[PDB]
């Protein structure tokens, strides 16, 4: 056996480290570890239960907007306010669009230079390049010409020798699979990228006033002020303006990520048949549309031991089985409170040992439900709206296996999906839907306002006695989020945040079982043990975010 | 050309301040990586990872001595002997000092390397504290906001690049041309803050014609900074008040992630 | 699926009302021609000109008759019967009259059209008047400024075609979402007047520090529009005083081309 | 034979009317008319000389910027003030940006349609249009995808039924020779263009205070603080957000804006032969960059009976021989003082009478240069710069005849300039070299404000009792233009603007000789005397502005 350590993992959000034994050139145990902590529920306790979100939205500026609107919700559910529909709407467009951004950056910035090898694209004929995307893409920036001047950047930065954040990279690695054509693609595309993004954070910042950290939230609704006729408010000019980037967003996703979601898994097809890390799999529903924080347009449910056909719908953010079900525990992590607690009861004290193979080795908690381990994020989402019958995702799906099958000959069945491979799908499936939702909310915005509608909050009030309790759910761009808060005598006595980085990345648990980062890990072959590449693929197709998961 | 390098180091942070060159428009984050700078370090964007990423860190240090610029977003926790941020098995604070001994300039960007940020309120669970805090020997050119607008940083690497030396400082080191002076001092709702003209809740009247924000908590009074002016993401009118919500404060030490969001500022 | 008809008539105009659209952004011009309206005459973009486009205008009033917005730029002139602008031999007078009879609304872009503006200062040579003053059976919706922010425009046309009415509108039929505050009552410059923080001379220091521009001839205090908050371009931060130039009251009826640039402005 | 009238001509600024007599299916005799007046130098007359410059810039909007320059520049020499080297750069960068948007616009917006069949583009193979750019451009954006994108627009358009402004117009005319792929190629030009200018119009914002109608002049200066160190002033970050938008122009303008000039030519090359308006010439230098009032970037000079070897140079904007030669007539115009005057003395009475064919039938005056008829604008410009030898322009000029010749296996003389084609062609080349222009300046600005010199304005002194003539000479988009104050008593005494477009539209002379317009047009062959197209197609080459030519 042999004895690896991946410290930093880079490409990520935060602080993680990866340790492998491997058995003759596959892994045969893995352990993840969350390496930084801040202690944000500590921080937050004792305060008025309004302040809460500004404070914990500092949770993670990557997946900005998401711990705010939590933490809205928590408070919302423990004082029992109903939100304003208009309010609704508003939050619905910031989350949609963060999210779009979020995926798009992912794909490109963050996981592209696992399957990309940058110097073969200095190879390549940029015209044989644009010919084998003629009847597979119908975006108008896949020229012989687009594709000449991006190999001329690269040749430009390697003749300087100055490679920076590009060098001492797995060029030529045996697990590098493309041709030099398909590498000179998909660096055009990480480029182009980062256009379609800065255009969904710019219909985040005409609502939020900023991005990232949104500031327009209240306990009770938004502080926008809608008022068609006023000078200085949201009028129909601003909203003209939000709706100029939501129609830009369009045709890069569908045209160009789609497409490139559907040739990475055509030259990797054994990426389909690794990476599975749990049975059972979590989303909430989200997007409510009605006067009573529900009618949401995307389903939620949980699957357990992969059996779509009886899996439980989840409807509403009130469900008591979803909420009796959760519960972390700290065994194998650096807090002293070992038993599984619900997060109303919850403990975060600190009792830092150092590292044990067999002891504590994280500062990430080990989530469960009803005592499972459980995989959330956008394969969960995927399989859940499958399960539910939704015509929209089983359409969207059909149209990356098209592709793939015009490529390949082959077809693509759900068990593929429980894979590295399927976890990219599922994110990419996400991105595509939301464009939608941005379209739908959008125009109920616009006919709210015709009707006469202009109201946006309801005013708290919280009483000076008393202890009572509230929980927020998001489905986040990472999979399932809750904030849970207790309020007594006015003031905030627990805050305990459950991230989907938690569930994911979390240590063994109170039995010893494997969390899915642990468990995706085992039987991944290593060529190079000194250049650990194939444990780094499986790892990133989660999106690790390490302040999120410890927080 | 050989473009001015770069090492950035993250410690306490929520990558937020990164996050920020995503939004930036002169330079956008391509250009500045491929034309402005060499981002020799930056966990977030390195196609290298683990041992790799380590030693192309050390050969950078070496090589280019006396000339990065060094960035660090994020607190720094001094409580039991520096264990609650670990990479490659050691201390965020001694890669940071290290990295510090052969720094050209040092830029602490956010509100947290600034002056502690919300990583150190309430009870402060880690001892987190500043980068000026753990450097007493060095200047610290410090720009906060949480995050800032990314051209409040970049446009002082810009000074350091084109004109030899860092912009014009106050007396926390801050930039003049971004935080020289009070939000309050150039805000547009001063003239229904002087006629008494004010908001009472989110959705009221005056709200809804765009009146000051003083009763709502708005901290601008107290506040250094540039978001009435300069604003946010580059396509005009988009700041915090602009959109109906106060001040927090978020820029500076004291207001932010201690005074409530309703809780009222001092006035001058 | 139809768009809704609009007829744009040019009178003693100079073409900034036009070329204000090339800026625009929500709408882009290409996306306002061929996705929200459908423009059925504008002298600057079509293609027919002469006999065939005179042919196209009478075709779009007859099929159109009680449907089409009515657009003007420019004074129209009424000294010795009409001739100061003749097109197809015709005063424009008579163009503009006939095109009236059918609009379902009648818009005044620019102070020419609004007011009179520059075309009607001093002796106004031509008898120059406003679009109101040549219909005075018919509600003339105005929207001054030399010119204006294109989304003044745009915006009032987008209430029209979306909620099938005009917005509010102020005692001189301006939209209130532009036009109901004066410049001064929104401006952030107020604090530096407010403490006698001035301008003296362009380049002074308190000039490049960004003072209150009110005794370099300001007519901020006099003027209404929105030229502070949503400024101009759409890039952030662009309008006339926060470049550095006072406001010269473009907008208002007796304050621009009446009042000499550095002027004192009445303080209410 | 018979007589026609063209009237509005369209896809111009302001109010035209064109007649002709045809004899014989050619042009026998042309009128120029501008059918409408405001009385500009009116208005502005005895009022303080600062004040001019915000008044008169409203002669035309189109041409914003250029009348308010020469304003401040006439007021300028009246008082003997020398401008600071920081004003200079500034007003340059506003001048090149503002002209960058404006030759765009006329070649795609005004001029296309005279030369391109939009119902001829529904019949074009886009991967045939494609592929005659091999070799010709590297521009990324001319893809079979993007030019299928642009003909499923039109294919929209026309299937709606409201043609609007591109209805009844000239489609199958015996004239139009493009093949559909080429006409297809112009639409989707056409279309992009509108992006280019759009972000020269950003960099004229970021220092005018808006566009239209800049705001950021004065008599000494301008109105900008440089403070690299201040808030709310033109410091660095400012700098950089003006260079983010200069660096965008450059590859429209010479990778589309300058080929299509170049195809234009080869599928209409008997437009190389007819249109000939003058055998006189004049341009002034242009962009002054010591503290002096001097040392132009582009040089200026008179051409005579067509001789560049012989032209006198012209290197001051005080230059004697240049002030001495001009006269404006009002024998064939509408006002009552008709012998040739000296600007200086100039009167503006009007005295309409109706039209008469041998009287009185414009609104716009006739200029002279020492008796003679003169062509101003892009031609004369180009024509004075190959002249002085400027291998810039020699260089830019011999890009475009090397496309010509690629296409069509002929070349391109200097005598075959004075054309129609020729004037479009001195227009683009303007177009290319103003783009070094801006790189030049911008960096002239930030390394004078590294030397420590932040000036921007020399308060004006004006006695109140003497007699001071002033004149403000500028290069503008459509040629010379010139504004003449004379000063008494501390007001304006006298104001006149000779215009570009006066010195080409303007009627017959006090010796009833033909001025560019009327001249151009005779030959020229008309096919349906109903439909002029070949008419129009001349007199759009000179970029007519009617409000200029008249004010
Ligand atoms: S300053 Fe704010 S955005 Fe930056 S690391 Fe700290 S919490 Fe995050
Ligand atoms: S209290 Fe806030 S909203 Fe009111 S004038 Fe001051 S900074 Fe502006
Ligand atoms: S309002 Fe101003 S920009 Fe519009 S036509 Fe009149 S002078 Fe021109
Ligand atoms: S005088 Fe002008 S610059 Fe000063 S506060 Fe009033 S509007 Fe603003
Ligand atoms: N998405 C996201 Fe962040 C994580 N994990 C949260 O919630
Ligand atoms: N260019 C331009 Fe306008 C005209 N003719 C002026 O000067
Ligand atoms: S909360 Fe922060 S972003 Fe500006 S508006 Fe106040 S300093
Ligand atoms: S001059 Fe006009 S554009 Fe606005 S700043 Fe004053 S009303
Ligand atoms: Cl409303
Ligand atoms: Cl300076
Ligand atoms: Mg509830
Ligand atoms: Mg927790
Ligand atoms: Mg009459
Ligand atoms: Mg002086
Ligand atoms: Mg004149
Ligand atoms: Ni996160
Ligand atoms: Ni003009």
């Amino acid at each position: 056996s042999q004895r690896i350590t991946i410290d930093p993992v880079t490409r990520i959000e935060g602080h993680l480290r990866i340790d492998c034994e491997i058995e003759n050139g596959v892994v045969s145990k893995a352990w993840a570890s969350g390496t930084m902590w801040r202690g944000m529920e500590e921080i937050v306790k004792n305060r008025d239960p309004r302040d809460a979100w500004m404070i914990v939205q500092r949770i993670c500026g990557v997946c900005t907007t998401t711990h705010a609107l939590s933490s809205v919700r928590a408070a919302e559910s423990a004082l029992n306010i109903d939100v304003p529909v208009n309010a609704q709407y508003i939050r619905n467009i910031i989350l949609a669009a963060h999210t779009t951004h979020d995926h798009i950056v992912h794909f490109y910035q963050l996981s592209a230079l696992d399957w990309v090898d940058i110097t073969s694209a200095l190879q390549a004929d940029p015209t044989k390049a644009s010919e084998m995307l003629k009847g597979v893409s119908t975006w108008h920036l896949n020229s012989p010409e687009e594709f000449t001047k991006v190999q001329n950047k690269i040749k430009d930065l390697v003749a300087s020798g100055q490679l920076g954040i590009f060098a001492n990279g797995y060029w030529g690695h045996p697990a590098m699979k493309l041709p030099p054509e398909v590498n000179l693609i998909a660096v055009a595309h990480y480029l182009q990228a980062l256009e379609c993004q800065r255009d969904a954070n710019r219909v985040v910042a005409l609502l939020g006033g900023k991005t990232p950290h949104i500031q327009n939230l209240a306990v009770g609704g938004v502080a926008n002020p809608i008022n068609l006729d006023g000078l200085g408010v949201l009028n129909l000019e601003r909203l003209m303006y939000i709706k100029s980037f939501i129609d830009k967003l369009s045709d890069f996703v569908e045209q160009v990520y789609k497409v490139d979601t559907a040739v990475i898994a055509a030259f990797y097809p054994e990426w389909l048949t690794r990476g599975k890390g749990a049975v059972n799999y979590l989303s909430v529903p989200e997007f409510p549309t009605d006067s009573k924080n529900g009618s949401f347009l995307f389903p939620g449910g949980y699957i357990e031991n992969a059996d779509l056909s009886s899996y439980r719908p989840i409807t509403s953010h009130s469900d008591e089985y979803l909420i009796k079900g959760i519960q972390e525990s700290a065994k194998h992590s650096w807090y002293k409170d070992e038993a599984p607690q619900a997060p109303w009861e919850g403990t975060t004290i600190p009792a830092y040992d150092g590292w044990s193979d067999d002891g504590k080795y994280s500062w990430v908690k080990s989530p469960t439900f009803y005592g499972k381990t459980v995989e959330v994020g956008p394969l969960a989402n995927m399989l859940v709206k499958l399960a539910a019958g939704r015509e929209s995702t089983q359409n969207k799906l059909n149209e990356i296996v098209a592709i793939y099958q015009k490529l390949t000959g082959n077809t693509l069945e759900v068990a593929q999906l429980h894979s590295t491979l399927g976890r990219i799908i599922g994110r990419t499936v996400h991105c595509c839907e939301l464009q939608d939702i941005l379209q739908n909310q959008y125009s109920a915005l616009i006919t709210n306002i015709g009707k006469g509608d202009h109201t946006t909050f309801v005013k708290p009030n919280i009483p000076a006695t008393g202890e009572f309790k509230g929980v927020g759910f998001l489905e986040a761009p990472k999979g399932m989020l809750s904030h849970w808060m207790v309020i007594k005598d006015g003031i905030i006595s627990n805050y305990q945040a459950v991230v989907p980085s938690t569930w994911n990345s979390g240590p063994r648990n109170f039995n010893d079982d494997v969390g899915p980062y642990e468990q995706s890990l085992v039987g991944t072959p290593v060529a190079d043990p000194n250049k650990p590449l194939e444990v780094v693929r499986t790892i990133h197709s989660f999106d690790p975010c390490m302040a999120c998961a410890v927080h | 050309p050989q473009r001015p390098p770069v090492i950035w180091i993250g410690a306490q942070e929520c990558t937020g301040c990164t996050e920020s060159l995503l939004r930036a428009t002169h330079p956008t984050v391509e250009n500045l990586v491929l034309e402005t700078i060499s981002l020799e370090y930056h966990e977030v964007l390195s196609a290298a990872f683990g041992h790799q990423v380590e030693e192309n860190k050390h050969n950078a240090l070496e090589k280019y001595k006396g000339q990065y610029v060094l960035v660090v977003d994020g607190s720094i926790p001094l409580k039991d002997n520096g264990i609650y941020c670990m990479v490659a098995g050691e201390p965020i604070v001694d890669h940071i000092r290290k990295a510090a001994e052969g720094a050209a300039a040092i830029i602490a960007i956010g509100s947290c390397s600034a002056w502690g940020g919300v990583a150190a309120a309430g009870v402060n669970p880690t001892g987190a504290v500043s980068l000026q805090e753990v450097l007493p020997g060095k200047t610290v050119i410090n720009i906060p906001g949480c995050p800032p607008n990314p051209h409040n940083f970049l446009a002082t690497v810009a000074h350091i690049i084109t004109y030899g030396k860092p912009p014009k400082l106050d007396d926390k080191n801050r930039p003049t041309f971004a935080y020289g002076r009070l939000i309050h001092e150039h805000c547009e709702r001063r003239p229904h803050f002087d006629a008494g003209r004010f908001a009472k809740e989110f959705g009221d009247e005056g709200h809804r014609e765009g009146w000051c924000l003083y009763h709502l908590g708005c901290k601008g009074p107290e506040t250094y900074g540039n978001c009435s002016t300069l604003q946010f993401c580059d396509v005009g009118g988009v700041w915090p008040v602009a959109i109906g919500h106060p001040c927090y404060g978020c820029n500076e030490e004291g207001i932010g992630f201690h005074k409530g969001i309703h809780q009222l500022a001092n006035v001058e």
